[PDB]
């Protein structure tokens, strides 16, 4: 908010060279002459034979505005022999990418091409140029005896470059290796030392590379934008490089070690096509000395309100976590079709506020599609959300759009004002502008009245150049300033006070200074910065009782405080700016009592009551209502407000003006300091014997792990001198433990019919269908409830067998969740081998005698369950298979069972030690039916009824046998 | 009673009105003590009828052309949407609910412009489709009598690294090394334009070559923008379905790899093919954005078809489910199939109607019960799925809009996404009364002109503060307070000539009659006031658009809803707030897609098939049978091992029958029922005495063997 777009200044390029497609500043340090560094890729160059060669300038910022070219090379294309040229520089884009650090320069020509030195051929390994004081050489290390796709030879190095505080560079390059992409690093020491013009292909002792992967990465451009940071122990920068076709084109950022390029961590993008990792940057916003990590999306599309999807780019913060767990959070574009995302540019700390700042860019954003760049600060709790500043682009499109923005560099303080600056640049336009930052200035103001209240007769001091007797008072203002960076110690400010500020012109203004005989104080203050405050006060009285009828309306004391900007310059005439966020102005109040009658002194006498709710809240968020009682049991209250100190569990979700019976009243939230307060009117002035009744509403969610209640502190608060405040009333909700755990089964499938198609008995059982079809009980544990719980058991009644009879013979069974199990009994005994299905559609959408494990012959399946929050689950599957001769054999021919598997759990932990902990059980059942088909209907008639009669009789008393 | 047009509106007459669309303004004549009260209660106050300021939102139909049952006919106007124009006037914060009607009509004359990459993996390809032209077109004859077709191709952009540079035999002939020969490379290129005649189609196949190049990925996009933004070259007709088919056997390019080429030119969505048939800005500008290639095909109506091949079938189903309007299919390595692909994707295309909305204000906002079969009504829905050809189907609309903006009018299109046809309607908004421009600038009516009189009221300058602008600080009462038992301007103010003069909080601004509004005093969410997607107005958060509730936290979005199947909570559940309330037990998750404990998939295709094959089941009963089985069913002799996944089925029916079947999830995508034909039925066809007695004796002794309890 800071940068002063007033003036800025403004670089030019040959058209049709793209100046501005890259730029850096250039700090040769021991405190020296600053320059500016433009590339210009398509720049017409004088290298002999050579068209669009690309070139990269030297802007002087210093009073004129000329760009002066860097030549690092003015050759034309070498030869591999007689008409034979080695390289080819035409069209090479150099100066495609520029960086810079202390007095050394490096500067890319990613389109370079070059003969392979075997065949003929023109393979665009790329290549660039370091500089480093005296001396410059050529650095090319895609550039080897390894080429074509399959190497190095369409690598393309130099597509993204950027230093290390170590002095290292870290060079990315697409192409390699059938556009996987490349990472190459060397240590600046070597580059240099190990150049020999003689030789095309240098090797370099110490040099850290990505090496070939599978062919399913191919075509994933590893290296289309480098950053670098620390996110190990070690002090050593890690390389960080996006990868934007990386995952079927979803898009990933591979992170690797500065030391021994080992893979630390990886990215990855939601959207397809968004171009995840288009480009990379790091810095520690929130001052945590960890640097934080930032991926853009330009191509990103969120979800309008509408649910329509729309191409906004997106921008994701990753802060590092000293654990290593990155918290990160999603930014989306403004614009459509703005590309926002396209350029992230580190500004160090801007406003010096002790966070480092941001920028991001949307080069066809705006009106007209020039171009925009948002500002954001950061802070304790992160990155801002909404940016501070806007910046906007001041060319048009003559073919190319301007793109603006598409390549800006920050996090340097040209001037030496004390305040980082910013480039950013238009290759579109072939423009660039440089941003200088202007002075912040943190402001307190503060504004006094005593005695607030006045009574009209009061008539103390007295109203010089007459002999009359005024009821006066005091007032008190104070401006307090600071500052860092260049600026003069001394602030004059021009200060404006009036009285009854409410009361315009028209209308009388019922109150003024004691000498000035008038509502208006100007007054000329210069204070310094520190706790040099000054604060000056003067005396103002009222007028007579008889001067007007207005005794209601507050006399409103307003104070405005200017600064002047013209004086207040540093270098070159910079104006600074005030703290984002100050009041332009604050006012106090007064009031004239009355009807007091003898005493002619207003006591409030203010109560205040809560009912208790007496229904505990339950750890989700939980909608809580609150009675208050407030009375004004004495003479009136001027100024009256409720207010009430929340916790941080607790939400202000609203006033209740839902109830007739409760009074409407308008509160709003107010947060100061660390103080988390809720503020409500309850009238200006509470007029004697006035008694309201209200509620307010709020949603609470569990803060500690462990709390046995809630305390809230209310109060009255009055502007009053005597009895101005009322008790304050602590009253706190106690926590209560719900947890509404249910437990579901269910039978896959549920019915089983005989006889079994195309079965046949093995009296050495192998495979499943030798045995028989498959029957899986599933039983799933939830819990519902908002609270949690952390440990519970579950056990499990399976029909193993009935008269020595298999029934459900059980292969195996599998667990999803925290849940682990035992059985009592081993599981497959015959070993048979599994075959069958854990994955995917759930998405899709004889009379009868049960076999419960009571009745016959049990299996037990006992289990250990873990932490289960709320909507969180644990499921048991088991699979078995129906012992198909068991039903052909002995007493099974027409009859049709129900086998029964009964289930109960319950749990016996809770997370909430402090809580008195309730134990919670139910249980159920899964039944499986098996039914014989094809038998209702077709001497021997009465035979056969009597003997359906009789097996059935049969079964009925077997069953309470061994019931008991 | 007492409603609020009395105490909110009564400061002039366009605020009376932006108070609420129910309340009315009288602007004429002169009676004191509610100039801003509702319609009928004017009436009693003896207010002249007509000087009653009170609009009322309408939604007149301009134009309402009857649906077309067949698309063929040349002697007429073809419809596939009803009404085609709408006149809607609005009022401040108001609301109308109009309606839609759509039909795919039978008979509809399509277009189909076929485009293929012409990389050296699809040379055999090219071979194959020599004859498929006419061999299609009877196939289609079914389908309609009128048809247009043409034919593209396109290879990537011919530019370094894409393209081979060097040897220069290598740009003439890519496959100079490789055996035989191979054209140059190129962008794209038009061949032939869409024309009725079937015949110069196979000609051109002939007439067209493969082509090499180096890294697999294709420039395809380019094709496909420049062939749905250059209607004139391709030849789409008007009142048609336009059919853009895209081949390939390998990845594709995506913008901003061009960069990598030295291209830093975004995409214009402008046709760059001249003449000679080619994309000329193939080379000079990058590949389009996907959200640009959305917007162009929407624009076109094209429906753009992903013939791709199995390694990248899921590469374009993801992209697929970016881009509305677009369907995905296996094409053969052979490139044999592809006949089969066109029809089955031509049925899933007019087996589904979207909806799309196209320049609609940000002040407007929209709402839709979708109507697909009988007395189906879905909420927040504008599409409908599993249809056929002929069918008809309606759309419950109602527009909100949030507040009164400047413009007089504007124009918003509402059109089934792929159809011309279309519904325009032309948005107006009343935010003023017609007394307005009869305003008078201070009047001798106020105080001597000391006061501006307009809509039958004296609205007066700073300094007085009496009606007529007369007093000032002077000695009068009239009524601060709702009644003489309650306090004064509810201590927000004081009476002063007889009025309430609200103060002003750092917070916000007191506003009303007797000083009880405010911006501040509305409910906060979490952490903002009307969860700020609302702004306060005494105490009442007003939702922007596309959001509702009393705390203006409800969404009115759906898509959050939608399954990956395609239905709206996996029919489990509704969608309430954007998130689905899982109604099935045991069913939950954000689409209540996961139900461990709900019954096995045969239990739910058990009714499936009680309905389509027997025309019977619970399902049945209810007419959702069509839409809901949407597995494709055959009637098989036996029940066969299709796979590991196939899974068995066994059931009795209504008939007391056992009746067998399959279900398939897989084999490329696409769900399948093999029921068995025959389900097994109910077969219609001395020594006793002993056996007899036998079972009575048992019978005795188990009857008394009952006891205990
Ligand atoms: C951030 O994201 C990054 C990207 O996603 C992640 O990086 C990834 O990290 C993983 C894990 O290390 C890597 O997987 C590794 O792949 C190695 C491949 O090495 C290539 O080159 C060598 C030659 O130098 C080949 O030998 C390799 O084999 C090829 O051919 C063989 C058959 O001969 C085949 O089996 C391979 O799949 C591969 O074939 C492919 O590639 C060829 C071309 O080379 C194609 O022609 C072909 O079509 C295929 O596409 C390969 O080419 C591999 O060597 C590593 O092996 C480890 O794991 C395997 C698992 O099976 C294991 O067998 C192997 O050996 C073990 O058993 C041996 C005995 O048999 C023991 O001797 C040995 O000690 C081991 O116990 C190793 O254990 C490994 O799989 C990814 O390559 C890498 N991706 C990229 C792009 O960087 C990163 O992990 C992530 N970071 C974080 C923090 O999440
Ligand atoms: C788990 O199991 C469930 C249930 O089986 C799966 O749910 C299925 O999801 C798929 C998508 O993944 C759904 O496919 C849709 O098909 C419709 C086509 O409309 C219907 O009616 C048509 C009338 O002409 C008919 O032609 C269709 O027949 C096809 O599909 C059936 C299978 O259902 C197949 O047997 C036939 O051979 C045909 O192939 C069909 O009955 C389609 O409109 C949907 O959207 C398509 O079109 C849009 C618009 O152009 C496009 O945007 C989409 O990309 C897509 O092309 C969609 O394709 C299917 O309906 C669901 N099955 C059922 C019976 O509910 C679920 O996928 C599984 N989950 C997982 C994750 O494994
Ligand atoms: C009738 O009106 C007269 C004239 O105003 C009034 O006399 C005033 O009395 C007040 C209160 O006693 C005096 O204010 C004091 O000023 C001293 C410095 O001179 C302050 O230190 C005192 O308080 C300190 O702490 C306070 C805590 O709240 C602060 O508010 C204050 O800033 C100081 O830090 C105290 O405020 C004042 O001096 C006179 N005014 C004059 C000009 O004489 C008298 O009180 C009224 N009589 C009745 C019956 O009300
Ligand atoms: C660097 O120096 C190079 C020196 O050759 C420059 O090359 C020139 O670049 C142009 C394209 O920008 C080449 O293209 C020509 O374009 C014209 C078409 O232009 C028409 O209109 C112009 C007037 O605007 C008119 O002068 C022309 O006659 C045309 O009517 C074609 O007609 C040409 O045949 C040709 O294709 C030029 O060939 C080329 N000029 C030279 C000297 O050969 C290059 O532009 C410079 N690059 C930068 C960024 O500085
Ligand atoms: C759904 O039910 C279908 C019908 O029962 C199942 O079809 C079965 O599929 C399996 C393979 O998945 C086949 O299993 C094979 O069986 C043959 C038997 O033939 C041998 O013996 C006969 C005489 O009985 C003789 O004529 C032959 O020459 C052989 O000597 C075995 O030889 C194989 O090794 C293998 O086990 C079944 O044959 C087949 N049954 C029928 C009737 O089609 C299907 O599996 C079920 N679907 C699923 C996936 O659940
Ligand atoms: C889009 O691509 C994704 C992979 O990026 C596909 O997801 C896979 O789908 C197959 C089935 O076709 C599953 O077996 C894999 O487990 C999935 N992989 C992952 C990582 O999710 C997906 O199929 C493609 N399109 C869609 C959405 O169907
Ligand atoms: C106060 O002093 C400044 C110079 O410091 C002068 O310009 C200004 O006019 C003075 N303000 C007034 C109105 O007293
Ligand atoms: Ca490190
Ligand atoms: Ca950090
Ligand atoms: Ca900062
Ligand atoms: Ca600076
Ligand atoms: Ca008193
Ligand atoms: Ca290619
Ligand atoms: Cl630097
Ligand atoms: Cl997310
Ligand atoms: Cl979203
Ligand atoms: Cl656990
Ligand atoms: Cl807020
Ligand atoms: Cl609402
Ligand atoms: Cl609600
Ligand atoms: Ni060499």
């Amino acid at each position: 908010f800071n940068l002063d777009v007033d003036s800025p200044a403004e670089y030019s390029g040959p058209e049709g060279s793209y100046f501005g497609f890259a730029v850096d500043f250039f700090v040769p340090s021991a405190s020296s002459r600053m320059f500016l560094l433009v590339g210009a890729p398509k720049a017409n160059t004088t290298q002999p034979g050579i068209v669009e060669g690309g070139q990269v300038l030297k802007c002087d910022w210093s009073s004129t505005r000329r760009c002066q070219p860097i030549e690092f090379d003015a050759t034309g294309n070498r030869d591999y022999a007689k008409d034979d040229p080695l390289e080819f520089k035409s069209h090479q884009w150099f100066g495609a990418s520029v960086r810079s650090k202390q007095d050394k320069i490096l500067a890319c020509a990613p389109l370079y091409h070059w003969r392979t030195e075997m065949k003929q051929e023109r393979e665009p390994v790329g290549t660039c140029f370091l500089q480093d004081g005296t001396k410059t050489v050529e650095y090319a290390p895609c550039r080897s005896q390894d080429i074509d796709a399959d190497g190095q030879g369409f690598c393309q190095g130099g597509f993204s470059i950027d230093f290390t505080k170590a002095d290292r560079v870290l060079l990315g390059g697409p192409g390699s290796f059938y556009w996987q992409g490349q990472l190459i690093s060397d240590q600046v020491a070597e580059i240099v030392s190990k150049y020999d013009p003689n030789v095309y292909s240098i090797k370099y002792n110490n040099q850290l590379a990505t090496r070939t992967a599978q062919a399913i990465f191919d075509d994933s451009y590893l290296g289309y934008s480098v950053a670098v940071g620390d996110f190990n122990g070690d002090g050593i920068d890690d390389f960080v490089s996006g990868v934007p076709r990386a995952a079927r084109t979803l898009g990933m950022v591979y992170i690797y070690d500065g030391k021994n390029m080992s893979s630390l961590y990886n990215f990855t993008g939601e959207q397809m096509a968004a171009y995840f990792g288009f480009s990379v940057a790091a810095t520690d916003i929130n001052g945590d000395d960890y640097a934080d990590v930032f991926i853009g999306a330009p191509l990103f599309m969120d979800r309008g309100s509408d649910g329509k999807l729309q191409e906004v780019g997106q921008v994701s913060v990753s802060l590092q976590r000293a654990s290593g767990d990155f918290q990160t959070t999603k930014l989306n574009g403004f614009e459509v079709f703005a590309r926002f995302g396209s350029a992230i540019a580190p500004l160090g700390d801007l406003d010096q506020d002790g966070f480092n700042d941001i920028a991001i860019a949307a080069p066809y954003g705006g009106e007209d599609k020039k171009g925009i760049v948002y500002i954001f600060n950061g802070r304790s709790t992160g990155l801002n959300a909404v940016p501070s500043q806007i910046l906007e682009g001041q060319w048009a499109a003559r073919s190319m759009p301007p793109s603006f923005g598409y390549s800006m560099k920050g996090a340097t303080d040209i001037d030496k004002n004390g305040y980082p600056d910013l480039i950013v640049g238009a290759f579109g336009v072939d423009r660039a502008i440089l941003y200088r930052a202007r002075p912040v200035i943190t402001v307190n103001a503060g504004l006094e009245v005593y005695p607030s209240i006045l009574n009209q007769d009061n008539k103390t001091c007295s109203l010089p150049g007459t002999a009359l007797k005024v009821s006066c008072f005091n007032v008190r203002f104070c401006l307090k300033a600071d500052g860092k960076g260049v600026l003069p110690r001394k602030l004059n400010f021009q200060v404006e006070l009036l009285l009854d500020k409410l009361k315009q012109k028209g209308a009388i203004r019922r109150a003024l200074f004691l000498y000035s005989r008038s509502p208006s104080h100007s007054k000329n203050m210069t204070i310094s910065r520190g706790g040099l405050m000054q604060c000056e006060e003067l005396i103002a009285y009222l007028r007579d009782e008889s001067e007007f009828r207005d005794k209601l309306t507050p006399i409103t004391i307003f104070m405005e405080y200017r600064l002047d900007y013209r004086t207040a310059a540093d270098t070159t005439g910079l104006q600074p700016i005030l703290n984002q966020f100050t009041p332009a102005n604050i006012s106090r109040q007064a009031h004239i009592l009355l009807d007091c009658g003898e005493d002619n002194v207003c006591k409030p006498k203010l109560e205040v009551s809560v009912d208790s709710d007496q229904k505990k809240i339950y750890i989700d968020d939980n909608p809580l209502t609150l009675i208050v009682k407030a009375q004004n049991q004495g003479e009136g209250a001027y100024e009256a407000e409720l207010i009430v100190s929340i916790p941080l569990q607790a939400d202000f979700i609203g006033v209740v003006r839902n109830n007739e019976a409760l009074a409407r009243l308008s509160c709003a939230f107010k947060t100061e300091n660390q103080t988390r307060q809720v503020v409500c009117d309850l009238g200006n002035p509470m007029k004697a014997g006035t008694q309201l009744l209200a509620g307010l509403r709020f949603s609470v969610h569990q803060q500690s792990e462990m709390d046995t209640s809630v305390k809230f502190d209310l109060q009255i608060q009055s502007s009053n001198l005597f009895d101005k405040v009322s008790p304050v009333v602590s009253h706190k909700v106690d926590l209560a433990v719900l947890a509404a755990v249910e437990i579901r089964g269910v039978s896959s499938p549920d019915h089983v019919f005989l006889p079994i198609p195309n079965w046949e008995h093995k009296e050495n059982p192998e495979t499943e269908e030798d045995v028989g079809p498959v029957v899986q009980h599933i039983y799933e544990l939830r819990n519902n409830g908002p609270s949690s719980f952390s440990k519970a058991m579950l056990h499990l009644q399976w029909p193993y067998k009935y008269n020595n009879n298999t029934l459900l013979y059980i292969l195996h069974y599998d667990i999803d969740g925290p849940m682990n199990c035992t059985s009592d009994m081993e599981i497959n005994p015959l070993r048979i081998k599994i075959s069958s299905l854990t994955e995917k559609n759930d998405t899709v959408a004889g009379d009868i005698h049960t076999l419960g494990c009571g009745v016959a012959q049990c299996l037990k399946i006992v289990c250990q369950v873990g932490r289960l929050d709320r909507g969180k689950s644990a499921i048991l599957y088991v699979k078995s298979l129906l012992w198909t001769e068991t039903f052909m054999n002995k007493e099974n021919q027409n009859h049709s069972y129900s086998l029964k598997s009964s289930a109960s759990f319950n749990v016996i932990e809770f997370p909430y030690k402090n809580l008195p902990i309730e134990d919670i059980t139910n249980s159920t059942l899964v039944t499986t039916n098996v039914t014989w088909g094809i038998q209702p209907a077709p001497c021997e008639k009465e035979l056969q009824a009597l003997e359906k009669e009789n097996a059935q009789l049969e079964w009925e008393l077997q069953a309470l046998e061994k019931e008991l | 009673g007492p409603n609020i047009c009395t105490t909110r509106g009564v400061s002039s007459c366009q605020q009376c009105l932006a108070v609420s669309p129910m309340c009315a303004w009288c602007s004429d004549e002169a009676l004191p003590l509610p100039r801003c009260d509702l319609k009928e209660n004017l009436l009693k106050d003896n207010c002249a009828p007509e000087s009653i300021e009170f609009p009322v939102s309408e939604a007149r139909v301009l134009e309402d052309r009857p649906l077309s049952d067949k698309g063929s006919g040349d002697s007429s106007q073809v419809t596939q949407v009803s009404p085609q124009r709408i006149a809607l006037r609005l009022r401040p914060d108001d609301s109308k609910n109009f309606s839609i009607q759509v039909r795919q009509v039978e008979d509809y004359p399509v277009d189909i412009y076929y485009l293929m990459d012409l990389s050296y993996s699809m040379k055999d390809d090219l071979w194959s489709i020599q004859n498929l032209g006419t061999k299609l077109a009877t196939q289609m004859r079914k389908l309609t009598s009128n048809l247009r077709i043409g034919f593209g191709a396109f290879v990537d952009k011919p530019v370094s690294p894409y393209m081979y540079i060097s040897p220069p035999e290598a740009l003439e002939n890519p496959c100079y090394d490789m055996k035989t020969t191979c054209l140059p490379m190129f962008g794209y290129k038009h061949v032939l334009t869409l024309t009725d005649q079937v015949t110069r189609f196979n000609e051109e196949v002939k007439k067209q070559s493969v082509s090499r190049n180096r890294d697999a990925p294709e420039g395809g996009f380019d094709a496909i923008m420049q062939a749905t933004v250059c209607d004139e070259k391709i030849g789409w007709r008007n009142d048609a379905s336009h059919l853009l088919v895209f081949t390939t056997d390998a990845k594709t390019h995506i913008a901003l790899d061009g960069r990598l080429a030295g291209i830093v030119q975004p995409n214009d969505g402008q046709c760059h093919v001249g003449s000679d048939n080619h994309y000329s800005a193939s080379t000079t500008m990058d590949y389009p954005s996907l959200g640009l290639m959305t917007e162009k095909l929407s624009q076109k109506n094209i429906n753009l078809i992903f013939a791709v091949t199995e390694n990248v079938v899921n590469l374009y189903q993801n992209y697929s489910e970016l881009i509305p309007g677009t369907t995905v299919g296996v094409l053969s390595m052979d490139s044999s199939n592809v006949l089969q692909l066109i029809v089955d994707a031509y049925g899933k295309i007019r087996s589904k109607v979207e909806l799309e909305v196209r320049d609609l204000p940000e002040e407007l906002s929209l709402s839709f019960n979708a109507t697909c079969l009988n007395n189906e009504v879905i909420p927040g829905l504008k599409s409908c799925m599993g249809l056929k050809i002929g069918d008809t189907v309606s759309f419950s609309i109602e527009a909100k809009v949030r507040g009164c903006p400047q413009e007089k009018e504007k124009s918003f299109t509402i059109k089934p996404v792929g159809f011309k046809d279309s519904l325009i309607v032309q948005v107006t908004f009343d935010c003023d009364c017609a007394c307005q421009a009869q305003a008078e600038p201070n009047s001798h009516r106020c105080n001597n002109g000391n006061g501006t009189f307009e809509c039958g009221v004296c609205r007066c300058g700073p300094g007085w503060l009496g009606s007529q602008c007369e007093c000032s600080e002077e000695d009068y009462q009239d009524e601060c307070s709702p009644r003489e038992g309650q306090p004064v301007c509810s201590q927000r103010g004081e009476c002063l000539c007889g009025q309430c003069v609200c103060h002003s909080s750092d917070f916000g601004k007191i506003t009303g009659k007797y000083c009880e509004c405010d911006d501040f005093s509305c409910v906060r969410y979490k952490g903002e006031m009307c969860s700020g997607h609302g702004q306060c107005s005494c105490g009442d958060c007003l939702c922007d658009s596309d959001w509702t509730g009393y705390y203006c936290n409800c969404t009115t979005r759906t898509d959050t809803c939608m399954s990956s199947n395609g239905l709206l909570c996996s029919g489990r559940g509704k969608c309430e707030c954007g998130s689905c309330v899982c109604i099935q037990p045991g069913s939950y998750g954000d689409t209540c897609e996961k139900c461990p404990t709900c019954p096995d998939a045969c239990t739910f295709k058990k009714e499936c098939v009680e309905c389509k094959k027997f025309d019977r089941g619970a399902l049945h009963d209810e007419n959702t049978c069509n839409r809901y089985c949407r597995d494709e069913i055959e009637s098989v002799k036996e029940l066969k091992d299709t796979g590991k996944d196939a899974v068995n089925c066994t059931y009795k029916n209504e008939d007391d029958c056992v009746v067998r079947f399959q279900y398939y999830e897989d084999s490329s995508g696409k769900s399948i029922l093999y029921v068995v034909e025959e389900p097994e039925c109910p077969k219609g066809p001395a020594q006793c005495k002993k056996k007899l007695q036998a079972l009575k004796k048992k019978n005795a002794q188990l009857k008394w063997k009952l006891q205990a309890l």
